[PDB]
RNA sequence: UAGCUCAGAGAGCAGGGGAUUGAAAAUCCCCGUGUC
RNA sequence: AGAACCUUACCUGGUCUUGACAUCCACGGAAGUUUUCAGAGAUGAGAAUGUGCCUUCGGGAACCGUGAGACAGGUGCUGCAUGGCUGUCGUCAGCUCGUGUUGUGAAAUGUUGGGUUAAGUCCCGCAACGAGCGCAACCCUUAUCCUUUGUUGCCAGCGGUCCGGCCGGGAACUCAAAGGAGACUGCCAGUGAUAAACUGGAGGAAGGUGGGGAUGACGUCAAGUCAUCAUGGCCCUUACGACCAGGGCUACACACGUGCUACAAUGGCGCAUACAAAGAGAAGCGACCUCGCGAGAGCAAGCGGACCUCAUAAAGUGCGUCGUAGUCCGGAUUGGAGUCUGCAACUCGACUCCAUGAAGUCGGAAUCGCUAGUAAUCGUGGAUCAGAAUGCCACGGUGAAUACGU
């Protein structure tokens, strides 16, 4: 996997 | 003192300054084997003083702008060549009959409208 | 330097622009000013390439230029009198002055 | 699909501009709708006026307008009075102060402009196409110019099928930039479709003068 | 081009002028060479709300006369065939037939 | 692709919709004439009708998609074949 | 060349040797106006054939193309109602050009690493009346003998 | 008997593509041409 | 001379109607602002806010909004209705007219015959004589000289210099943009009907038209365009008009046309390293310096520009570099990962990176350009443009082969 743990550390998460 | 010529080959303009010595021309500070590297280049630029007495118990002041090797080079020679027949008035016979005198007038033709180039054209299909 | 003022004088065409200049430096010689020479920079030519068809047959194009003439005076004393003379003189409206001391 | 328009070709040398104006590549594309409109403007309001060439000039911080105008059967009475109301609702249309020349037109005849805005005039009153023409052509003719040269395109007639008669009378020279040939050109609105209408003036070669001297 | 495109194509620069404020500093909080978090996304968000038109990539360049999308040029402003028109009758101050 | 300084950019009007979505349970299929938004955690499990041009495709969001755009999974032209 | 008589070029000798043989030769083999490159390849080739047999590079380099250039040639006459293969004689210029030609077309022909290595061992074979390029002299002549029988209508 | 018309699954004809044709047949090339 | 949305004219989803644009009068509200929310957005509710300025106190210019009318509206129709522009034959040397004459007559003649020429170009000839649109010249650009002018351009003679035209100095020269000068078949000889012309030759930077570009005769093709526009008639007109959200215009069993790049060792990379022109640039170009594989970014000088900026010219050379392999050839394609442009980058952008490394070893019939700075070549620039060139347009650099001849 890795597809929201892409997006949580590449995105801020605002 | 000074003698002077203008050169002009394609679109580089060269100012000749001659003056007796030991030869060692030098063309933007730079010396001759530096400046010019395809042998062709240096035999053009020296083709007069071979041609006449002062092959090299002259001088050469030599200071040039725009342009290519050629243009440059050839620059070079034709102001060699104007500059020695103000100096003597005597060499035209043998310069002109070796079309050194002649300012050589072929310019780069400009691009026309249709064609890619001067003269080539799109690749034509009859039908 | 010493105050020094440039004038520059922009146009389209290759007369206009010489007879105006000619009232510029005429004008500061006869008042009695040494106005530097009309020196002459390179004229812009800018080319444009426009289609002269509304719709295809590509080739029948048509060229055009722009020919920006800037000619430029330099005064290098700025007497009172000459100065405030040329900025009142009027000149040909075909051309244009950029007057700049700097 | 042939054959330029004489005026500019000869656009430097011998015919000048309508507009010298110098400007930078900001200020130059406003300043051309302004010239645009206001012309058009004024060809409406003075179109039974004569008008000719309305030259506009641009001065620092002024519009200086010049009108080739007369009077075509009509008058020049308070023409400039009309003018002057017409540059109060004009000169705001582009802003700044503007100054209004009259360049009266001597000898009308020889002025293809005025030639051609009287032959349509005549068109749209449905007056005989061939009896145009040669009025036209004979009164430059006495007037005194070297060469007349009137050409008439579309429905002449009324029929549907289309035509373009000429005639030409003298030396009418077209690849001589060393003339003064004038090329106006006028879209006559008759009934049936829209008969156009171009006339070349050969005014005289300008040898000596070179330029519009 | 019709009446109608021209019309909505002067709409267009119109609402970009009144928020042409706006949103060159809401583009700048959106960067400053890497800024905050929350704010930034505020900042898109508010982006989004604030009307399509006033950005300045919704204008097309048209001829100023006809309106014509295709074949602008900046300089001259016009359009293709209407710089000639202009030059050629003489309206146009220097252009000219061009033989280098 | 997007810059990464930027973040992802979704459509307020979906924004909302999943927001009321997620605090109420909802099923019912999201209607939305929009496809420039980014597919978001907080959509997981959600059924969405996204439009294709003429009908909305419903497009249930699964764990994998998070990280892509909603355009990516409603194709728009309708290909059969050629022959 | 309809009407428009045209006199001849003069091209400039090579840098080294001062030839205008090899002058056109590198002209020939140039390609994509390169000449820097061309030379290049051609002077150290020549180095080659004359350390691989001895002989003077200039006096070399003739003999090759002595030994394949070709003398007569058939030309293309609409004669009459239908053309014919007619033998016609190639004046000493030409000689030289269809020799030289002949030479840098089977040198990229031939297999090597090098063209330089290839050009050498073109030159020495054709010195010894072997190889392709000779080949094509024979066969050029060949043409010519056999329709020898149409030698009285030239053009 | 290759889609016909004959072969022992070959050839040709016909097929397609490219030529050539103001443009079509004709012709040129290239290719695909079958349970014996 | 540039579809991510825009554009767009297309589809489709939803709005809408004296209409978005267009007048005309009354009508209402200054206009206008700021924000809220319905909603894909159109559209739809809300508010608050100001409520003007012109004189005058009425009327206003406005403007925004209502209604009525007339009208608006179509990238609807027709290019075989037109204007207008354009293609084309063809820069081919032709096309004509007047007047006279001839022939019943349509016509002829001139305009052709003998020479000559790039040419109906000139010469003799001659029922023709004249003329005119062409040709040629007049134009621009290039080639050499002069004068004028020295900028930031220049640096010779200057001396000092940090070696940097840099900085004093200067105006030599380069360069530039104005005036000019100059090639004229002039000159010299030869040939030709004592001609026109041609030929060679001198001189001369330049020879016959010195080299380009511009400039297209009468007409042809009922050539193309009504979707630039204008326009004629028909047709449409709660719609064939208009708005806006999404898609399409980039769809793909398929063929062609035009580019690009390769099939290599002229290469193939590495490093060192020499020489251009032309441009463009003010919310633009952006020095720098710092960071970042790179792409970029920060940092921010200057520059409206012979001053600063884009900006690196590359072909080329110096040594090294591998050995014919689908290759250290070429290297499409993709599996991803960054930056940047922009509401917005999936459909459907561009660039940088990782990984992947095909076809392709010069291509049948056929068919293209080109005769000199041309072809071949190798850069750079520019318009279009948020961003998006192998396209187009320009500009350099390098730089051929061949013409007996018809
Ligand atoms: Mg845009
Ligand atoms: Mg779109
Ligand atoms: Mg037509
Ligand atoms: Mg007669
Ligand atoms: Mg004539
Ligand atoms: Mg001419
Ligand atoms: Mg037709
Ligand atoms: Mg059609
Ligand atoms: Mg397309």
């Amino acid at each position: 996997g890795g597809r929201v743990d892409r997006f949580n550390k590449r995105f801020n998460i605002p | 003192n000074q003698y002077y010529g203008t050169g002009r080959r394609k679109s580089s303009a060269a100012r000749v300054f001659i003056k007796p010595g030991n030869g060692k021309i030098v063309i933007n500070q730079r010396s001759l084997e530096q400046y010019f590297g395809r042998e062709t280049a240096r035999m053009v630029v020296r083709q007069p003083l071979e041609l006449v007495d002062m092959v090299e118990k002259l001088d050469l002041y030599i200071t040039v702008k725009g342009g290519g090797i050629s243009g440059q080079a050839g620059a070079i020679r034709h102001g060699i060549t104007r500059a020695l027949m103000e100096y003597d008035e005597s060499l035209r016979s043998e310069l002109r009959k070796a079309g050194f005198v002649t300012r050589d007038a072929r310019q780069v033709e400009r691009k026309k409208v249709g064609l890619r180039k001067a003269r080539r054209r799109p690749q034509f299909s009859k039908r | 330097q010493n105050q020094r003022i440039r004038i520059r004088l922009k146009a389209f065409d290759h007369r206009l622009i010489d007879q105006a200049t000619a009232e510029i430096v005429e004008t500061a010689k006869r008042t009695g000013a040494q106005v530097r020479g009309p020196i002459p920079l390179p004229t812009r030519k800018e080319r444009f390439t426009v289609l002269i068809s509304p719709h295809v047959n590509k080739d029948a194009r048509d060229q055009y230029e722009i020919r920006t003439h800037l000619r430029l005076v330099d005064i290098v004393e700025p007497t009172e009198k000459t100065v405030d003379a040329l900025m009142r003189l009027d000149l040909a409206a075909g051309v244009d002055v950029q007057i700049s001391l700097g | 699909g042939q054959k330029v328009h004489p005026n500019g070709i000869r656009l430097g040398i011998v015919k000048p501009w309508n507009s010298t104006w110098f400007a930078n590549t900001k200020e130059f594309a406003d300043n051309l709708d302004s010239d645009f409109k206001v012309r058009q403007y004024l060809t409406k309001e003075l179109a039974k006026a004569s008008v000719s060439r309305i030259v506009i000039e641009r001065p620092a911080k002024s519009i200086r307008v010049t009108i080739h105008t007369a009077r075509p059967g009509i008058v020049i009475g308070k023409k400039g009075e009309d003018v002057e109301k017409l540059r109060k609702v004009v000169a705001d249309i582009a802003g700044v102060p503007a100054q209004i020349n009259i360049a009266e037109v001597r000898k009308p005849e020889l002025d293809a402009k005025l030639v051609a805005d009287s032959i349509t005039s005549q068109l749209e009153r449905r007056v005989m196409f061939r009896r145009a023409m040669k009025r036209a052509v004979q009164n430059a003719m006495r007037l005194g110019a070297k060469g007349i040269k009137v050409e008439v395109s579309g429905r002449l007639g009324g029929a549907e099928i289309a035509r373009t008669e000429w005639y030409r009378e003298g030396r009418v020279p077209l690849h001589t930039l060393r003339a003064d040939i004038d090329y106006n050109t006028s879209e006559a609105h008759t009934t049936y479709g829209v008969i156009g209408v171009k006339v070349w003036i050969f005014k005289g070669e300008i040898l000596g003068g070179m330029a519009a001297v | 081009a019709k009446q109608s495109m021209k019309a909505r194509e002067v709409k267009r620069v119109a609402l970009a002028d009144k928020y042409f404020a706006k949103r060159a500093e809401l583009k700048a909080i959106i960067s400053d060479v890497n800024a905050s978090d929350e704010d930034r996304w505020n900042a898109v968000l508010k982006l989004q709300t604030l009307p399509r038109d006033s950005s300045p990539s919704r204008q097309r360049n048209r001829c100023r006369q006809t309106g014509r999308p295709h074949g602008f040029l900046r300089k001259f402003g016009l359009s293709r065939i209407k710089v000639r028109e202009a030059a050629m009758r003489g309206e146009i101050p220097g252009l000219k037939k061009a033989s280098w | 692709p997007r810059s990464l300084k930027k973040g992802p950019f979704i459509d307020l009007h979906l924004l909302k919709k999943v927001e009321k979505a997620v605090e109420s349970g909802d099923k019912k299929p999201l209607r939305t004439w929009s496809r420039r938004s980014t597919i978001f955690p907080n959509m997981i499990g959600l059924t969405i009708a996204v439009h294709n041009g003429r009908q909305h495709v419903p497009v249930f969001v699964t764990d994998e998609m998070v990280g892509h755009k909603l355009g990516e999974f409603a194709p728009t032209r309708t290909y059969r074949g050629h022959a | 060349p309809r009407r428009r008589v045209i006199g001849q070029r003069k091209i400039l000798p090579d840098p080294k040797f001062g030839s205008e043989l090899l002058a056109k030769f590198v002209n020939i083999l140039m390609v994509d106006g390169k000449k820097s490159t061309a030379e290049s390849i051609v002077y150290s080739a020549l180095e080659t054939l004359a350390q691989r047999s001895g002989k003077s590079e200039l006096e070399a380099f003739e003999v090759a193309l002595e030994n394949v250039r070709p003398t007569v040639e058939v030309k293309s006459r609409r004669v009459g109602g239908s053309t014919y293969q007619v033998p016609v004689e190639v004046r000493p210029v030409r000689r030289n050009a269809l020799a030289m030609r002949w030479i840098v077309e089977a040198a990229r022909k031939r297999g090597d690493k090098s063209m330089a290595l290839r050009l050498a061992n073109e030159l020495s074979d054709a010195a010894e009346n072997k190889g392709t390029a000779v080949k094509k002299r024979e066969d050029v002549h060949r043409m010519a003998e056999a329709n020898k029988a149409f030698a009285h209508y030239r053009w």
